[PDB]
């Protein structure tokens, strides 16, 4: 299309693979992880971004994913170690406040509910864990989930509900909820659309819709259908029930390993491992029911190897980065 | 990608470019000589890998290796591809995209065991293994 990927800053620092950024929710600082396992906090001073300080000796190994808490003050960690460390600063300097376990195998991905008060985790021992925080070093197991079949890749709380999504390598994504009347977190859902691997799941911005990238080379958008919904979808259970409503297909040579949904721009980025960052807009005419998104630009050499993930900026409207494989990290500017 | 580019056009990077690699035998040589997990013989005696199961492209960074387990019930399906992987992840440089599949037809678990050696995560939590570094290790060091 019509729209621009522009390149404004590379990165290093680790060695070796990295596998995720995470932007601060004030946006001049980010936090990146990797097979060095090793966690380093960002920050822009002029136009020139620098590691301010290195988080070692957390994890015994791989670092696969960091959150930032929704106050900024918290930073989750999810090892191939099988553990979640919980990190603050008090004395002016990050410190590991707390460790939680329990989890059989490696940790693949972490995630922070809206208030801050609730964590999930996820592993490759096919079960999801919550969390409840209830200080710097008190966390109190609310649930232990196990509806997946397979090693599950992602977790991402909703935007607005205390609503848990899961992306796993059984091709499903499920839905997690307490039960009004006794609080007990059960599956409310089970969206079945991926022929593989559901590696990203990302929200838009009021949380009735949901993206999702795969190892099957596409994304797709679902959306959700209350009962008593105008559009006849039938709600069985008497629970919300989530329908694919548009696939994007085509468009990636192979896995897509993360997908972010800008909340200031609605703009869709999609990490690929054949090194293309792509971009994409919802049509103008395109219909609740039958949504329309057309890739409006892309950099299909953005990095050097397989692309890990993609984040948009949560206060600059339209500034994306993302890293790499080829141990770099990008910052970008997306123009319409 | 994935649909390809619209014949009415021609990328403009490839224009430019338009205007001593690797082939199958080099890839062969890298992994003819791998030692079978179980057996004293190599990949190549028990007619696990073979050259025309080899596709390589140098200037698009990716190789692509089918092989052949022995019995189609085999159980050491994963380790012997993971050696592959292995074994081509040292010898190839870094900018290489490395895919290894079972022959179609040849496994009765050929799809389950084909998405863990294309999960790359899920080979790199393999590989920190120190058990399973070593084993691999020792079926990959030529003798
Ligand atoms: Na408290």
């Amino acid at each position: 299309g019509r729209g621009r990927l522009i390149l404004e800053h590379t990165l290093q620092g680790h060695k070796g693979r990295i596998w995720g950024v995470a932007w601060h929710p004030k946006g001049n600082v980010f936090a990146s992880c990797g097979e060095d396992k090793a966690i380093r906090i960002w920050s822009l001073t002029g136009n020139t971004w620098s590691t301010k300080t290195i988080l070692s000796d957390g994890h015994k190994r791989t670092i696969r994913e960091i959150r930032w808490s929704p106050c900024g003050q918290y930073l989750a960690s999810a090892s191939f170690d099988a553990t979640t460390a919980i990190w603050s600063k008090s004395s002016g300097e990050f410190e590991c406040n707390a460790t939680l376990e329990g989890h059989e195998n490696e940790v693949k991905s972490v995630s922070w509910s809206r208030s801050g008060g609730l964590l999930a985790t996820c592993s490759r021992d096919k079960s999801v864990w919550i969390w409840e925080v209830a200080g710097d070093d008190e966390f109190e197991c609310a649930a232990v989930l196990n509806p997946h079949t397979q090693d599950v890749k992602r977790v991402v709380w909703h935007p607005t509900k205390d609503i848990l999504a899961s992306a796993s390598y059984d091709n499903t994504i499920k839905m997690f909820a307490e039960e009004p009347i006794d609080n007990d977190w059960d599956c409310t859902a089970t969206l079945t659309s991926h022929t593989s691997t559901v590696w990203g799941i990302d929200f838009d911005a009021d949380g009735e819709r949901l993206v999702s990238c795969s190892d099957d080379t596409t994304i797709k958008i679902w959306r959700a259908y209350h009962p008593g919904n105008t559009a006849g979808v039938a709600t069985p259970d008497q629970q919300t029930v989530w329908k694919c409503v548009c696939t994007v297909s085509g468009q990636h040579s192979r896995a897509i390993y993360d997908v972010s949904w800008c909340k200031l721009t609605g703009l869709i980025a999609t990490a690929c491992g054949d090194d293309g960052i792509r971009i994409f807009k919802e049509s103008s005419d395109s219909k609740p029911d039958e949504p329309t998104f057309e890739q409006i630009t892309a950099e299909e050499g953005a990095h050097d190897q397989d692309v890990n993930s993609v984040q948009w900026n949560p206060v600059v409207a339209g500034q994306l980065i993302s890293c790499s494989d080829d141990g770099t990290i990008k910052i970008w500017k997306v123009t319409e | 990608g994935g649909r390809p580019t619209e014949i009415e056009n021609i990328n403009p990077n490839v224009y430019d470019r338009i205007k001593d690699p690797f082939d199958k035998r080099e890839i062969f040589d890298l992994i003819r000589n791998i030692n079978d997990p179980e057996h004293p013989l190599t990949l190549e005696e028990l007619h696990v890998v073979q050259e025309d199961l080899i596709r390589i492209n140098d200037s698009q960074n990716s190789v692509h290796i089918s092989f052949t387990p022995t019995i189609p019930h085999c159980s050491m399906a994963t380790l012997i591809g993971l050696s592959i992987r292995v074994k081509l992840l040292r010898s190839l440089p870094p900018r290489f995209k490395v895919t290894v599949e079972i022959t179609p037809g040849t496994h009765a678990s050929e799809l389950a065991v084909n998405k863990q050696l294309a999960d790359k995560e899920r080979v790199a939590a393999a590989l920190e293994n120190n058990h399973l570094a070593e084993v691999i290790n020792q079926c990959i060091a030529a003798k």
